């Protein structure tokens, strides 16, 4: 049924949020309302749609200078919080770059503010010939406009090439708006403005995966051993140039659905390029992606003997978790996807029962698909809150929660371990090898020492100070 | 028939992801598109492998068809004819569940 | 010898220093026991902060958002700000105050804060009667100043709301003290001193335990300890110790107008001499002598930096980054112990306050190397200056500045805020001369570790 938690008593809609799956039921009449606007003073885990547009999607690029239009804390706070490395020595994690607006630029206008620093950052960094522009809050609201800035930039400087997202804080409810608008504006103005040489009979994009700690470069590896070009990664370790390039693949391949899927199904309109959704955390949910992505191409005895390779050198560390892992309850308060991607393949390679789930900004989608999945009296939980937190874990009583670390940091004073949801703890978490990364993570987490060294009331004369053993795979 | 219906649906609702796109055009699409490539694997017909979106339907079908044979015995016993009205009867429920009774708002919206 | 100031010379920001005034006016309230900040403004200006907190302390601190969304940007937020209220107070039966922090949104779009505030009163009046909420309205545009800014802000607003409603009672006879933008460490270290003296003071904020144990209870103490009634006695007390220009010292200015409570500036107590005349403040203040115990933590402090100066500082050019007080300081601690600061980096528009800066005479008499302070600057004055090449034996700042260090192949020793990449720094006092004799010794370190790793004469490191 749809669940009213005693701490929301006083703001009752947020039944409407809350799903606790019961045997029965039949599931249609218990989607929970997502993707509406947050109600204020909750303690919402939700972020702004700048965020989602420079700090998800577009500030993952290696080659490319990241112009935020405002005033300097949106560049701040976006910079020195993310973990997507790159192949070049980090560029997008060592720079961010603002405007600096001032109360002078919000009484006249920004638009040659933003043409100043523009030039400027061509001018202090000349191997750099690629720009994003976002406006943030203040900017859209004084009507600065920046597609015609740079329209003026571009002219003026013929080797640069500056693309422009319209995405304040204030826009949609979280992040998601992001990464709507920025999916839309880039298939609208540069996909097909420049072409690459291809190298293979099999080409592809992969379409929703941003890198973290390695994840993309840990992929790129099968591609390579498949044989199968990618002519851009949407937007793992990627380059504003491949990026152009898109409309030459022949096969979309979809991770996050959510983030990405949007230029996905635009590519499939416009350029006829199929998509195809996968999961690439799981190992058995890897090894459907790599035969599905070969019966496409009519390679079907590589991918067997990648898996076959892949099966031989990580299926023993990976039972060996399991077996250790077995029967563990474990939550998951990330974004959306994860959510989906993780709680039936942490049942099936681990043994792991997900017990709980929140998404800060997923869609009616996201809810249908982690449903789909999901187990039997586990909470779904939209736009979860703090509040709510504490509650679930009373209800649940989760081992360990999969989570960003400022919650993290929460639930360590309950005595509950966590993992990064997020950025990881030791990554990269995608294919075979991640996902016994995310395996060793989650056992080193629950099987610690500390834990129980902190039940441990020193005055108590009945109590001993305990000794555990723990494993390595 | 009903038990092996019900076989088929809580594999594909717990497994499958083509089922969940973004609209109900892109939904009709891929239910019809990959169960028609599903009837032909389990029956030994050819794969249609013409176009592109062909292709991909037969290799989300190829999954399904193999793992519908690794978990259920019945799939090898029953004949063609079978096959094909358990497919019938799958696309009507995913339609159903996925289009008709879903709650999701988004899946009319004209644009991506 | 020349100080030279002198402003960034570009428009745009690469790398900044600060955040804006928003997140530095939650800093302020996350101090107060029994508040949650409410910021007025979109999501991310809420979300972040509280990340950038659980970077520099490793904690979750409480900052609840009023969540504007379109609507509200065509129509006005009020609505936003009243609901929230509410749903806080509604949720959370401890809260007390609510600081209201604007961001630029909420700026922009004029929303009337103070007649937010009288709604609000009225509601929770009639539906809390025997509760007492305190909200405070703060202006913190992100489009002037910054954190730094937007923290002494906060605080002011804050002392003004809670000293409005109580007004002027008994004598406490206990010193105010604002410290300042200070790590846990620091005030640990205050409460020791003003202990060994036998002053009574309120340390504003008290945040000793955002530095939180896990208990065998699952309890949650990651609280700030200054209470309404410690805030509502500033009013009463002997007198105010502000140590930081920019960073409190307005609050004990009005507390100065408003209740005749004595304020007595002094330089922020990086290194002896600052920490000397500190001392000797709060002496002439109380009437209380300084104690034996504060003259041999000196020279315990004293003793361990002299084992360090002429042998691995002496002539070690430095860069200096971070709030303006903590620069100011550490460029007068540095030439204590013979390092020679020759780059000062302070992040804000607030230049015209900072060439009145009397510190910045007392360098100008007593350096003999050129010194250029960049006011207005980013990280990326740092860069581009080494890259040109200034030549640089150390650099001192917070952990955004690491890449500059690491890529230059520079030591580094990280202060200030935010300081995520190292473990621990928090606990550590920089201020005071025990925070002396721990800055000097991780200079040390830091180019004890860089010699080896570089092989830099690293036999040398035996009988010094
Ligand atoms: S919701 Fe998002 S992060 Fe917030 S402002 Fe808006 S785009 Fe940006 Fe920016 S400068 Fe500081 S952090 Fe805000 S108050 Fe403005
Ligand atoms: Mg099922
Ligand atoms: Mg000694």
């Amino acid at each position: 049924p749809m669940v009213l938690l005693e701490c929301d008593k006083d703001i009752p809609e947020r039944q409407k949020h809350i799903y606790l799956k019961a045997p029965n039921e039949d599931t249609r009449e218990f989607l929970p309302i997502a993707n509406a606007a947050t109600i204020p003073g909750t303690l919402s885990e939700r972020g702004c749609a700048f965020c989602g547009a420079k700090l998800v999607i577009g500030g993952v690029l290696k080659d490319t200078i990241q112009m935020i239009h405002g005033p300097l804390g949106c560049a701040y706070d976006t910079w020195h919080t993310k973990r997507y490395p790159t192949d070049n020595g980090h560029f997008n994690m060592k720079y961010v770059w603002s405007t600096d607006m001032k109360e002078s630029h919000v009484v006249f206008g920004g638009e040659k503010r933003l043409e100043k620093s523009m030039h400027e950052a061509f001018d202090e960094m000349p191997d750099i010939k690629r720009m994003i522009v976002y406006t943030t809050c203040p900017t859209a609201l004084i009507g600065d406009d920046i597609k015609a800035v740079a329209k003026k930039v571009m002219k003026d400087r013929p080797d640069v090439d500056v693309f422009t997202v319209e995405c304040p804080g204030f826009s949609g409810v979280s992040q998601s708006k992001g990464h709507h608008v920025l999916n839309i504006g880039w298939i609208n103005e540069k996909v097909e403005t420049m072409e690459k040489e291809i190298t293979s009979e099999y080409t592809m994009n992969f379409i929703g995966d941003f890198n973290i700690q390695g994840d993309t470069q840990l992929l790129q590896t099968y591609w390579d051993r498949l044989g199968i070009q990618v002519v851009a990664h949407f937007t793992g370790n990627g380059t504003y140039d491949d990026l152009r390039c898109m409309h030459q693949a022949q096969l979309n391949v979809v991770n996050c659905a959510r983030s990405s899927g949007y230029i996905a199904n635009e590519l499939k309109k416009r350029y006829g390029i199929p998509r195809l959704d996968i999961d690439s955390w799981g190992f058995n949910y890897m090894a459907e992606g790599i035969r599905k992505i070969c019966a496409f191409f009519g390679i079907e005895e590589k991918g067997e003997e990648l898996i076959a390779e892949e099966y031989a050198k990580w299926k023993p560390k990976l039972d060996w978790y399991k077996e250790r892992l077995q029967g563990k309850k474990m939550a998951i308060w990330t974004g959306g996807p994860r959510l989906w991607h993780w709680t039936k393949s942490v049942e099936d390679d681990l043994g792991v029962q997900v017990v709980a789930m929140s998404s800060k900004f997923g869609h009616e989608e996201d809810f249908e698909k982690v449903i789909a999945r999901g187990k039997e009296g586990t909470y779904y939980i939209d736009d979860g809150n703090e509040l709510e937190f504490f509650e679930i874990i009373d209800l649940v009583k989760p081992d360990v929660i999969f989570t960003g670390p400022r919650v993290g940091e929460l639930v360590k004073k309950l005595h509950i371990p966590y993992v990064n949801g997020h950025g990881y703890h030791n990554g990269p978490y995608m294919g075979f090898e991640g996902f016994v990364n995310l395996a060793r993570d989650m056992y080193n987490a629950v099987h610690n020492p500390l834990r129980h060294l902190a039940a441990v009331d020193i005055r108590d004369k009945s109590q001993t100070t305990p000794v555990i053993v723990r494993g390595a795979a | 028939s009903q038990s092996h219906l019900d076989d088929l649906f809580a594999y594909v609702e717990e497994r499958c992801l083509w089922q969940f796109f973004s609209r109900t055009w892109d939904r009709e699409e891929n239910i019809e598109g990959v169960l028609n490539q599903v009837g032909r694997l389990l029956t030994g017909q050819e794969p249609l492998r013409g176009t592109p979106q062909e292709r991909l339907f037969y290799a989300d079908a190829l999954a399904m068809a193999n793992d519908v044979r690794e978990r259920f015995p019945w799939a090898s016993q029953v004949n063609k004819e079978e096959i094909e009205f358990l497919l019938d009867g799958l696309k009507s429920r995913l339609v159903d569940v996925t289009i008709t009774r879903s709650t999701n708002r988004e899946l009319n919206h004209h644009l991506y | 010898a020349e100080v030279k100031l002198s402003p960034r010379d570009r428009e745009g920001i690469i790398n900044p220093m600060y955040d804006c005034q928003p997140a530095g006016a939650q800093y302020a309230g996350i101090g107060i026991k029994d508040c949650i900040p409410l910021v007025h403004g979109g999501q991310g200006c809420t979300m972040f902060v509280r990340l950038l907190f659980a970077q520099h302390f490793k904690e979750n601190f409480d900052v609840a958002s009023t969540s504007l969304h379109e609507e509200s940007a065509v129509f006005g937020g009020a609505k936003r700000v009243e609901e929230g209220v509410l749903v806080l107070a509604r949720r959370y039966p401890n809260l007390r105050v609510i600081p209201i922090i604007t961001t630029c949104s909420t700026e922009v779009i004029g929303d009337d804060i103070e007649g937010s505030i009288r709604v609000c009163n009225r509601a929770l009046e009639a539906e809390f009667p025997d509760r007492k909420i305190y909200l405070a309205p703060v202006h913190t545009p992100s489009f002037k100043g910054s954190h730094v800014t937007g923290y002494a802000e906060c605080v002011k607003s804050v002392f003004k709301t809670i000293t409005d409603a109580h007004g002027k009672g008994q004598p406490s006879g206990k010193l105010n003290v604002f410290p300042g933008w200070v790590n846990p460490g620091d005030v640990v270290l205050l409460k020791r001193y003003f202990k060994e003296m036998d002053v009574e003071a309120n340390i504003y904020m008290d945040t000793e335990d955002f530095d939180s144990p896990m208990l065998p209870n699952k309890s949650i103490e990651t609280h700030g300890r200054t209470t309404v009634e410690d805030i509502a006695d500033s009013a009463n007390a002997l007198a105010t110790l502000s140590l930081a220009r920019y960073e409190g010292n307005t609050t004990g200015e009005l507390l100065q107008k408003t209740f005749a409570v004595p304020n007595a500036l002094v330089n922020t107590p990086y290194g002896i001499k600052n920490t000397d005349d500190m001392l000797r403040k709060i002496a002439e203040v109380t009437g209380k002598e300084i104690p034996e115990s504060l003259v041999r933590e000196r020279g315990i402090a004293l003793d361990a930096l002299a084992d360090l100066a002429h042998m691995f500082f002496a002539n070690k050019k430095v860069a200096i980054f971070g709030h303006p007080d903590l620069v100011l300081g550490l460029a007068q601690f540095c030439m204590e112990v013979e390092l020679e600061p020759v780059l000062l980096l302070i992040g804000d528009d607030q230049g015209n306050k900072y060439k009145k800066d009397p510190r910045i005479e007392e360098l100008k008499n007593t350096a003999h190397f050129d010194i250029e302070i960049v006011h207005n600057a980013d990280l990326w004055e740092l860069e581009k200056r080494i890259n040109a090449g200034l030549q640089l034996d150390l650099i001192m700042g917070h952990s955004k500045g690491r890449y500059v260090a690491i890529e230059a192949n520079i030591p580094m020793v990280r202060v200030g805020f935010p300081t995520f990449d190292r473990a621990g720094l928090y606990r550590k006092p920089s201020i005071g001369y025990q925070g002396a004799m721990e800055l000097g010794e991780m200079i040390a370190n830091a180019m004890f570790a860089h010699m080896e790793y570089t092989r830099n004469k690293e036999w040398i490191l035996n009988t010094w």
